[PDB]
RNA sequence: CAAGGAACUCUGCAAAUUAACCCCGUAAGUUAGCGAGAAGGGGUGCUUAUGUAAAAGUAAGCCGCAGUGAAGAACGAGGGG
RNA sequence: AGCGAAAUUCCUAGUCGGGUAAAUUCCGUCCCGCUUGAAUGGUGUAACCAUCUCUUGACUGUCUCGGCUAUAGACUCGGUG
RNA sequence: ACCUCGAUGUCGACUCAUCUCAUCCUCGAGCUGAAGCAGGUUCGAAGGGUUCGGCUGUUCGCCGAUUAAAGAGAUACGUGAGUUGGGUUCAAACCGUCGUGAGACAGGUUGGUCCCUAUCUAUUGUGCCCGUAGGAAGAUUGAAGAGUGUUGCUUCUAGUACGAGAGGACCGAAGCGAGGACACCUCUUAUGCUCCAGUUGUAGCGCCAGCUGCACCGCUGGGUAGUAACGUGUCUAUUAGAUAAACGCUGAAAGCAUCUAAGUGUGAAACUAUCUCAAAGAUUAAUCUUCCCAUUUCGCAAGAAAGUAAGAGCCGUCAAAGACGAUGACGUUGAUAGGUUACAGGUGUAAGCAUAGUGAUAUGUUGAGCUGAGUAAUACUAAUUGCUCGAGGACU
């Protein structure tokens, strides 16, 4: 499982590289990540022509997952990386292109912005 | 670990009490001579009417 | 704590169950602990069980387990067995040996057992 | 008296699919999906080759690989599931009933099919 | 309060597709219909419950005093006898069936001893941290921990009663709530339940009302597709 | 042995990772010798043919998921005293 | 002269800047240096470090978070003890 | 400095916690220069829990992410006959200082040996003997008990009330949750040392093919059950009594007023219950059902005779159990274990043959082949035609 302090690429316009988590938002000694949790990020490599600064703390919702959960159809859909995308502020994300499909487990949480600007949903 | 004083005999007698032996199990047999074990062959090699060895 | 007796082990236990079979099938009877008696028999049986059927890649499955015996050897075992033994036992559904326990044994007191079989 | 557990299997006779086709691992299929969303059903065609095929009975799973805009999916699937519907599209050859090599290979290494 | 309850026992493990649009475990128990061997009422027996038999037997077996009290009373030769508390609504020696008593929605609670695993260590058995490995291991680093807090003649001097220890783990009837029916084998006397059942194969297990609550149904429906081609 | 990689910890103490062969390539510093196996990249299976005295090699074909298929195989870089 | 919050600075976890999301330890720099100090040498200084430290890449069972398997032990029976 | 200097191994950290309440949140109440929201004061309340990182031997301290909330002390600033030795101050080396000097720092810096097989008590499971008034097989209630009952987000209620504007409820309902705990292995993970596939070399099977041993299970990849979760499912709840703080009615003494004095109540995550678990060694030894014998009867109840027939025990097969004991099942009349048979499941086209090729190889045979533990019919084999104790309702 993904976990504090681990670097993984974005996918959205941003201009970063990697970026790591510092915490996972909600209630205390969770410390175990799943998908559609909101966490703070950190950047670790990003260029000046996007839109991010080195050493800036926001906060990011993972999409895809290298461990992979099982949903409630019964039918358990996996992926070989994990790939975040960071939000500002609220339930609207701060990039416009997204790169990659994404899944349909948090359709019913709202999101709605983040699935029109993505190509196909699971 | 030393103890903090020798234990007494009265005592030993109470560590030896549970560690009594019991006997064990005989049979005639019913085909060789003299008694022996349950379950088990005869000094006359065999089991019960089960002539299977010699038995010297 | 640390460099001692390598320990029992499942190569070790095989190879032992193998030389036992071996000699058994070489005399007949064999007389052991009965804890390698009660598993050295299955093994028997299931080796009776294919040798029930005479054919060479039978007989190339059953040398993975036959070894060297001064009484028998390997090639002189088969044909001892497959002439004699094997038609005996061809016409009963299993359980080709008989197991019958021995006293203590007189070096360790362990309730041997011995091996027996072919009526 | 006795338990013979096929009343394990005679419990969930009235589950079995209908046409429960057969196939093995290494045969690209493409399994349509039911999206039923109470405001419309959507059909969603995945396609991709086996990874595995485990059996006992009623929970006969299956993995399916897609590799879309560069990114690898893999989703177990059982043909027991309703709203599942699997059609077969092409069957190769493999010397296994097992692959984890695929599961982490790229473009061009995919098997071809035999007549 | 009345509480109807049956005995079975945990013959298999499986799952199944369900409405809502999601897969579900079921575990499977073979459940005895009953023969009601006594009653006792809350104005002699100074409470109400329900003793019956289970686990049928042969006539050979079940000693002659057993023998003769059930044939006394002409009852079925059972290896099992058990009570159920808060239960008189019936007569004697009746044939009862689960249907009767539970329903497709209905939580239930079940008793059922658990898997022994004689000794178990208190980490195994408590669920604590395993002892730091880096810049030594240390000699032991799987352990019960620490129960030193008594320095001198007046802060412990002893240790106290019941304090958490390995040993004997599990093998006891636990109880567990809110188990949904799933379904039942009128032909073959079985039931399919929601949730896990404690225990080995074939376990004993009793099943009775929730606790939680008096048992209210819900619209607990199995889902099934055909496709054809 | 699934994931994260130092977060645990005085501190990557440890452990773990690299590795043998040849084919490319190899930074700064500088007392010119070293650095340096620097670093980092390519491959080593089988069959046939060509290869020279032998190999190393080259060409073609073939298989496995992975081919010094097992055992003997340096972790590295930058900075300070 | 040189060097200096240094194996030397109590005040001091001193000031600033850099890395560090977040660093009293790290680096450069400031020199009122209680009491730096020139052969018990002073400043830079290459190769070398089973010397110490900081940071980073891979690596992970050190860590969230433990689980699984085989022996030797433990235990059980014998002998000795 | 009064036990201890003929013995308390000591600080921080890890694991393990515990106690109390001068109470941090969750709970409630009173009041407020508190319109609501955001507040403050005081009290009751200990039921529960109250973080992870950077600096540092360090508590503290500072910063960041926070979190519903990051309480205050003590249990020898708990925890070494549980762990490390991480700081000092054995010795060794070095810097500045002090002294003329060996040396010292009431300075710092570098690397710098952690013993104990448990006798009792206490604990956890575990058993043997006996008792409970003849004995056995069972079912039970339960006097005292033990477990835990934590909390956040979203939506509706509802922008209603409120204020004017900004903003924004009390109470209630539903869903999603987090921490912890219980159980299981249908899925999914992790393994899977008598499962299989491949693969290298060696030494062998008189040689090839094909096999075995060795090389960590030789290696790599899977995989039956098994075990644990990173997986599922559930639990946290509901209700009632007495109540705390607090809110009252009537109502006096004290013609008034008055929650108090009598009577009457309302009222909390606190107590008792409800739920989970154990049980009559509960010696205060309780209740109930059945069966065995009671074949006059000498003796303080059957040995002047039958000395249970009920059962229990020794032994074997054993595994749902299990450190060993025990628990539970079966002993020829038996399915207890194994074998046979077949099934499930796994590996995934055996060996061998023929064809094409110069040959590795590929094709048909071939879903063949085999498969430790799982599944059931099966007396085929092993559980002997074996043995020991054990009856007279005690007395009133």
């Amino acid at each position: 499982m993904v976990s504090f302090m681990t670097r993984l690429n974005v996918a959205d316009n941003t201009g970063a590289k990697q970026v790591g988590i510092i915490k996972v938002l909600g209630s205390t000694r969770k410390r175990y990540a799943f998908l559609g949790d909101v966490v703070v990020v950190s950047v670790k490599d990003a260029i000046p022509s996007g839109m991010v600064k080195k050493g800036q703390v926001l906060r990011a919702v993972i999409v895809r997952t290298k461990k992979g959960q099982q949903r409630k159809d019964g039918t358990h859909l996996k992926f070989d990386d994990n790939a975040c995308v960071l939000i500002k502020e609220d339930k609207s994300p701060r990039g416009t292109r997204i790169f990659g499909p994404v899944a349909r487990e948090l359709r019913e949480r709202g999101y709605n912005k983040i699935l029109s600007l993505a190509v196909e949903v699971v | 670990a030393v103890q903090q004083r020798r234990s007494s005999k009265h005592r030993r007698d109470k560590r030896r009490s549970h560690d009594a032996l019991t006997a064990q199990a005989l049979s005639v047999c019913q085909k060789c001579g003299k008694k022996k074990l349950f379950h088990r062959v005869c000094s006359c090699g065999m089991y019960g009417d089960l002539r299977v060895k010699k038995a010297y | 704590s640390y460099i001692n007796k390598p320990g029992k082990t499942s190569a070790w236990r095989v190879m032992t169950v193998r030389q036992q079979v071996s000699a058994v099938l070489a005399y007949g009877k064999i007389e052991t602990t009965l804890k390698k008696a009660k598993n050295t028999q299955k093994r028997l049986d299931k080796l009776i069980t294919l040798a029930k059927v005479d054919n060479f890649n039978n007989r190339r499955q059953v040398k993975k387990w036959l070894l060297n015996t001064n009484l028998f050897d390997v090639d002189q075992l088969m044909d001892h067995l497959f002439s004699k033994v094997a038609p005996k036992y061809e016409k009963t559904p299993g359980g080709y040996s008989r197991v019958l326990k021995l006293g203590p044994r007189r070096g360790d007191a362990t309730e041997m057992a011995i091996l027996q079989l072919t009526d | 008296k006795i338990n013979k557990q096929a009343l394990i299997d005679l419990v969930e006779q009235k589950q079995l699919k209908a046409y429960v086709p057969e196939f093995s691992a290494g045969d690209e299929v493409n399994v349509a999906i039911k999206l039923k969303e109470k405001e419309k059903v959507r059909i969603q065609n995945f396609t991709g080759t086996v990874l595995r095929r485990r059996g006992k009975g009623i929970s006969e799973t299956f993995i399916v690989r897609k590799t879309t805009d560069g990114i690898p999916i893999e989703k177990n699937f059982q043909i027991h599931n309703p709203n599942i519907s699997i059609e077969l599209k092409r069957r190769g050859k493999v010397r296994r009933a097992y692959i984890s090599y695929m599961r982490e290979r790229s473009g061009k290494a995919a098997k071809i099919k035999e007549r | 309060m009345e509480i109807r309850g049956i005995f079975g026992v945990k013959v298999g493990m499986s799952q199944v597709f369900t409405t809502n649009n999601e897969r579900l475990p079921i575990t499977v128990i073979y459940c005895e219909p009953n023969q009601v061997a006594g009653v006792k009422t809350e104005a002699k027996d100074k409470y109400s419950a329900t003793l019956l038999s289970f686990d049928t037997v042969e006539n050979k077996k079940l000693n002659k005093p057993q023998q003769g009290f059930f044939e006394k009373n002409n009852l079925k030769p059972t290896k099992h006898l058990q009570e159920i508390r808060n239960m008189t609504g019936f007569e004697m020696g009746q044939q009862i069936t689960p249907q009767n008593l539970f329903q497709v929605g209905e939580y239930v609670d079940v008793s059922a001893i658990s898997k022994g695993r004689g000794f178990t260590g208190a980490i195994k058995r408590w669920n604590f941290k395993i002892g730091p490995l880096g810049h030594g291991a240390g000699y032991p680093h799987r352990f019960q921990g620490s129960v030193q807090a008594g320095r001198g003649g007046a802060s412990a001097q002893r240790v106290f009663k019941g304090k958490k220890m390995s040993g004997h783990y599990g093998h006891e009837k636990v109880t567990v709530q809110n188990l949904r029916i799933v379904g039942f084998d009128e032909a073959n006397m079985l039931v399919l339940v929601s949730g896990a059942i404690a225990g080995p194969e074939g376990g004993v297990v009793l099943i009775r009302t929730a606790k939680k609550k008096p048992g209210v149904v819900k619209p607990i429906e199995l889902a099934v597709q055909t496709e054809k081609a």
